[PDB]
RNA sequence: AAACUUUCAACAACGGAUCUCUUGGUUCUCGCAUCGAUGAAGAACGCAGCGAAAUGCGAUACGUAAUGUGAAUUGCAGAAUUCCGUGAAUCAUCGAAUCUUUGAACGCACAUUGCGCCCCUUGGUAUUCCAGGGGGCAUGCCUGUUUGAGCGUCAUUU
RNA sequence: CUAUCUAGCGAAACCACAGCCAAGGGAACGGGCUUGGCAGAAUCAGCGGGGAAAGAAGACCCUGUUGAGCUUGACUCUAGU
RNA sequence: CGUGGAGGUCAGUGACGAAGCCUAGACCGUAAGGUCGGGUCGAACGGCCUCUAGUGCAGAUCUUGGUGGUAGUAGCAAAUAUUCAAAUGAGAACUUUGAAGACUGAAGUGGGGAAAGGUUCCACGUCAACAGCAGUUGGACGUGGGUUAGUCGAUCCUAAGAGAUGGGGAAGCUCCGUUUCAAAGGCCUGAUUUUAUGCAGGCCACCAUCGAAAGGGAAUCCGGUUAAGAUUCCGGAACCUGG
RNA sequence: AUAUUGGCGAGAGACCGAUAGCGAACAAGUACAGUGAUGGAAAGAUGAAAAGAACUUUGAAAAGAGAGUGAAAAAGUACGU
């Protein structure tokens, strides 16, 4: 019984989609995420998991904001606007 | 294991030493830096002596 | 189109963020027509379609091809 | 230092009719099941991975280095050696070849080249020019694409334009006598550089 | 082609207001046409004119606010600089510059002297 | 004392490590004192602290903190050093006067192990220095 | 499921719009390598995992 | 020999840089040498090719052909000439792609900004 | 004697070795100090005339403003004349904006596109009910403002 | 109903090289070696004598200065009390 | 003897053909090997003196890939069963229509749902692959269409239990605790009609929140309609809730 | 003055040359597996240029045979050797 016929009973979910990271890793009864650790304010990660870290660190996404910071620094966090010569 | 008629060495490498090796490839670089710094300190030091 | 020809209904893709009030209002103003009820559903491609039936003072087919489709 | 080891693989141990190399676990992909770490393994760590802490530089006693450079200088005055090293001095007045200290002061390639030519070096200069070749190996793609012979070595005592003047004629190099390099006097460890000395340089020698 | 930022910057709050609603109607119609014509590129040029206007209407309002706050101690966080979370917290130059009174005296009576060796 | 927070006294290992009960925290109570009020007033900076009372169950400290964004401190010389981002949570890195103590920071033969910073000094004496021309 | 949450249906809709062959004109683009939609999916070959 | 600590003699970065050059530097790379006639007129060796320039082919099987540039097909590093084409088996025409380093310019499309560039280059004047 | 088997060769298969390539890796060295409640890193769903991805973006959605450059883009369609010009561009630069649903994540929740409270404003007869538009309500802490508590405690009205 | 024969479809195990015996000697039970018997293409269905056939570096036994589960007035400790 | 790379040298070989590969063709060497011809090929390569190593395979139940004999072999035999004709098609044991023969036998091989899937639903086109024969057929391929609610659910309630907060432990990640050793609110409306508003009355409160698509619970029915939706659209007839 | 397998900008190598070099030279932390933590590949090369084979003929078609392009088809998007 312990294999094939018992596999047919598999139709409830232990985890759903996590609001925070979007994997199907959000444990319904514990109401927490096995990957990212939501709803804890900190984000789950471990030093024994270099790969998992690499899978999710900064730069693996869009860097909507951050990606623009060093150009900004390169020009001294300028305020104002550019002049226009003429010819 | 101990064999032959040799001196008794005490090479202390029982320890993960490979995680702390410092090979000074920067020997030449740091020198060029040290000088470029000595140069420009003296520069802004007006005619003072360093 | 058949809904226009036979049911006095204008059919629209409409903001996902809309609602039967917000839709009726916009239809009522963009097209200067009166509205009987709005049904809506969320199409399986992720857009919202709105069945807007006009009151009997209006003929949707008329106002369909005023807007300029057929 | 990580290569070959970015896996949680394990031996299956014996009993599975299959070598006991560690194998990558899980499934659903081609790589689950496969030999891991370990130097007969596609994708595993190499044997005795190369380390930076290899000894690169070698020390040589200063007195001996000198001895070497000395010998190499003596050798540039022996025609038969200079010839065997492939310098084309089969003509040329005498040897050591010495040249007025006006050379130190030339400013312009064209005039430097004309100067060298007159003093007998046309032929060696050509050699280099007719010797440019695409490097045989694979270093061709490691910033070492071309190969050419070695021209004359001009030594001076003061630099008033001869260095920049000559820095673009294929094969030729310039040197202050005050310094003077074994890698230049005996290239490939072969004795007998074709050397052109300015007077100035020549008397500075002792 | 469509609108140009500069031609728009000369107009009133309320002309741009109407400009928009016409541009809106514009695209409103083209969508009806996009769907019986086998491709309608004219639309991207009006989709953008819309952006241009909104941009410029918005430029106007910000200046407005910026003006009726000129010289004032508290500006909206909106229109403050931005720089960086850190740099924003750093001492002002004044604050940093602050030297205790005992130090003031010392600095005034014993500064680094210029000098040069030889005789 | 610090009770070794292991499940039933169970230690899983060699006997030298099997202790649960005569075990002592390397940092002092006063440091635990500083560190908690510091977490509570995280907008403040911990300057110092001093003992004021104890019973069998508790030691009591008054902690001194300073407000780094109040203009009386930012304008004061003398103290505005504490506004610098490097003195963020000094009591959590053991830079308050209690921290420097427990941390073994003093001049002399009795502080060899410990005082350029223990961990840092270890790292130094366990580093294999290799020159280009090997000595 | 039938009574399905909006989040799920949303994901379902996106998952359906992605379910098409490669647009043939991409193949005509200059320096184009993409020959076919290699990330393509089927309800009877691979589940969505929600 | 390079001398600058800011230029790289590196084969790799050179190739990357050419192959990923954006339209604007690609303009500069697709420059062409003026004819001798044109070279004496403005005291200048070459210019970034442009559309509506007249041109001679001085290399390769189309040598000697002449014509107007129809487009500078930057994303291809190539230039096409209103008049230099292949006729297919099915009678269809199709542009030939030419590199401007293999052309010589015979009539510049002058233009206020074009002139200014010639001046900026140490070109004649008028 | 075929057929069959085996050996060798030619041509043809199978398979991807070899050689040559290399916008990648790897190691050294030099220069620099800049994430986040002014909402980061990270997640989700969207945005193109014609796109599934990668890349880029946020309902202003493969981008808006600005500055330089000075004619492209290009698979096809298409523009537009703007090509002696405040001006092409899937260009560079970037100082002005936009920046959905989220996330330390902040009204409460969140296997829910679930459920409140407050100010302004617009409709439906409306301070109270409904709907639309805009702006708000986390926690610890500091300095200060206001309003308070305790025979903790002072002085007084009489 | 299979097996069987046909069209279509089409795996796996295993494989040093192979495949007829008697005796001999031989790592003391040979397909090969030595001496003899012999020995004729290509094959089909069956079969279970042999291939000391095939399936997991022997379950039993011993060795190893190799373990683990378990017990106890072995050794050394320990939460607790 | 032979290999990757390095310094030197033959001003070495090469698109008039480098390297590589194939060849019961030739020659040198005891051998490791070297050399040549012919064929194929297309961009680089070699000799000599040195330098340097990630430097030479038959084996490791070696690693990765590729290939055989086995073999057109084992097999493609559970679940009673098929047959005639026409149509269509390049093609029909297998598609569609007709006829026959049978089966599931309402404890169904009927009609709906819950979990789960996620478009598999419907239409048009359509067969390379897939459906271990076939295919014109399909849950497949391509292109489209499609899910309509005050009344059906969620939503509200509370259950086992989960869990913020005053706090107490803990070096700390956090652990305990849920009315708990806490100053824990907000409901009416007068006053005031400077006003819709601050206030004057006043009672009541050991009291977060999450947790049921089968528990509790406000309210809809019949007819008609689509390729595919229907207690949701249409027609008609009602009811509940707030105002 | 010291540290620096992270971040930004650079110059290099007697390093590796697609089973090598990072796991990834490619729509690679992708496809795929697993309830989950995690595990995690394969995969580069027509030609200078698509000139990517008009047209004829056989075939239901895929294709074949001619023709044609090309320096070469002993390069045919199954593509260098
Ligand atoms: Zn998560």
């Amino acid at each position: 019984g312990k294999g094939t016929p018992s596999f047919g009973k598999r139709h409830n979910k232990s985890h759903t989609l996590c609001n925070r990271c979007g994997r199907r890793s959000f444990h319904v009864q514990k109401k927490t995420c096995s990957s990212c650790g939501y709803p804890a304010a900190k984000t789950r990660s471990y030093n024994w998991g270099a790969k998992a870290k690499r899978r999710h660190t900064t730069g693996t996404g869009r860097m909507r904001y951050l990606k623009h910071v060093s150009r900004r620094f390169k020009n001294g966090f300028q305020t104002g606007s550019a002049s226009k010569a003429s010819a | 294991a101990i064999s032959k008629n040799l001196p008794i060495l005490k090479n202390h490498f029982r320890k993960h030493w490979q995680e702390r090796v410092k090979v000074h490839f920067d020997q030449a670089g740091k020198k060029v830096s040290r000088r470029n710094a000595r140069a420009t300190r003296a520069a802004k030091i007006a005619p003072r002596p360093l | 189109m058949k809904k226009v020809e036979d049911g006095n209904i204008l059919v629209f893709q409409v903001s996902m963020k809309a609602n039967k009030y917000q839709i009726k209002k916009a239809v009522k103003e963009l097209y200067e027509v009166d509205v009987l009820k709005v049904n809506t559903l969320v199409r399986p491609n992720g857009t919202k379609k709105a069945y807007v039936r006009l009151t009997a003072d209006y003929d949707a087919l008329d106002i369909a091809n005023r807007i300029g489709y057929i | 230092e990580k290569a070959g080891h970015q896996t949680s693989a394990e031996s299956w141990g014996t009993g599975r009719a299959v070598a006991r190399i560690p194998r990558v676990g899980g499934g659903g992909t081609g790589r689950s099941g496969q030999g891991a770490f370990g130097n007969m393994c596609r994708g595993g760590r190499m044997f005795a991975p190369t380390k930076t802490w290899r000894k690169w530089n070698v020390k040589v006693n200063h007195n001996e280095k000198r001895y070497a450079t000395a010998s190499a200088i003596a050798a540039t005055a022996v025609a038969s050696l200079v010839l065997a090293r492939g310098h084309r001095v089969e003509k040329i007045p005498e040897i050591p070849l010495v040249v007025s200290t006006d050379l130190e002061s030339i400013q312009k390639t064209k005039e430097a080249v004309a100067a060298l030519k007159a003093v007998g070096a046309h032929s060696d200069l050509l050699k280099v020019l007719k010797s440019k070749k695409l490097r045989a190996g694979k270093g061709k793609y490691r910033n070492r694409r071309w190969t050419q012979r070695r021209g004359p070595l001009v030594v001076y005592a003061e630099d008033n334009g001869i260095v920049k003047a000559l820095r673009n004629v294929p094969g030729v190099e310039t040197a202050n006598v005050a310094s003077l390099n074994l890698l230049q006097l005996a290239p490939g460890a072969h004795l007998g550089r074709f050397v052109i000395w300015t007077e100035a340089a020549f008397t500075k020698l002792d | 082609a469509g609108v140009k930022a500069y031609e728009l910057r000369t107009k009133s709050k309320e002309q741009l207001a109407s400009q928009l609603v016409d541009l809106k109607k514009e695209l409103a119609e083209l969508k009806v046409q996009k769907l019986s014509r086998p491709s309608l590129p004219k639309i991207k040029t009006v989709r953008k004119s819309i952006a241009c206007v909104l941009t410029v209407i918005n430029e106007q309002q910000r200046e407005a606010v910026r003006q009726l706050y000129k010289g004032k101690k508290y500006q909206p966080k909106d229109l403050r600089a931005k720089k960086t979370r850190a740099l924003r917290r750093a001492l002002t130059k004044f604050e940093a510059s602050q030297v205790t009174e005992k130090q003031r005296k010392k600095q005034i009576a014993f500064p680094q002297r210029k000098y040069a060796i030889k005789a | 004392n610090r009770k070794r927070p292991v499940p039933k006294g169970a230690t899983y290992g060699k006997p030298t490590n099997q202790g649960v009960n005569e075990l002592k925290y390397q940092r002092s109570l006063r440091a635990t004192a500083e560190e908690r009020v510091g977490r509570r007033a995280a907008n403040l900076r911990v300057l110092n602290s001093y003992w004021v009372n104890q019973d069998s169950t508790y030691k009591y400290f008054e902690v001194i903190l300073v407000d780094p964004q109040h203009k009386a401190i930012r304008r004061d010389a003398r103290y505005n050093w504490i506004c610098d981002p490097v003195h963020k949570h000094r009591e959590a890195r053991g830079l308050t006067a209690t921290g420097k103590k427990s941390r073994g920071i003093n001049k002399g033969h009795k502080f060899n192990n410990t005082k350029a910073g223990r961990r840092k000094t270890w790292k130094r004496q366990n580093t294999l220095s290799l020159w280009r021309y090997r000595k | 499921a039938a009574q399905k949450s909006f989040r799920i249906k949303q994901k379902m809709a996106k998952a359906k719009k992605q379910n098409r062959p490669l647009p043939q004109w991409i193949r005509l683009r200059t320096n184009n390598t993409i020959r076919y939609n290699a990330k393509r999916r089927n309800w009877r070959r691979t589940k969505m995992n929600i | 020999a390079k001398q600058s600590l800011d230029v790289s003699s590196d084969r790799r970065k050179a190739r990357k840089a050419y192959f990923t050059a954006p339209s604007s530097q690609r303009r500069v790379l697709l420059s062409a040498p003026l004819s001798k006639e044109l070279r004496a007129q403005y005291g200048i060796k070459a210019l970034p090719i442009r559309r509506d320039d007249e041109v001679l082919v001085v290399r390769g099987s189309k040598k000697g052909q002449e014509g107007k540039i129809s487009s500078v097909y930057r994303l291809k590093f190539a230039v096409q000439v209103d008049k230099v084409t292949k006729e297919k088996v099915n009678g269809a025409s199709v542009p030939i792609n030419l590199h401007p380093s293999k052309l010589v310019i015979t009539k510049l499309h002058l233009d206020k900004d074009r002139k200014a560039l010639i001046q900026r280059k140490g070109g004649k004047l008028e």
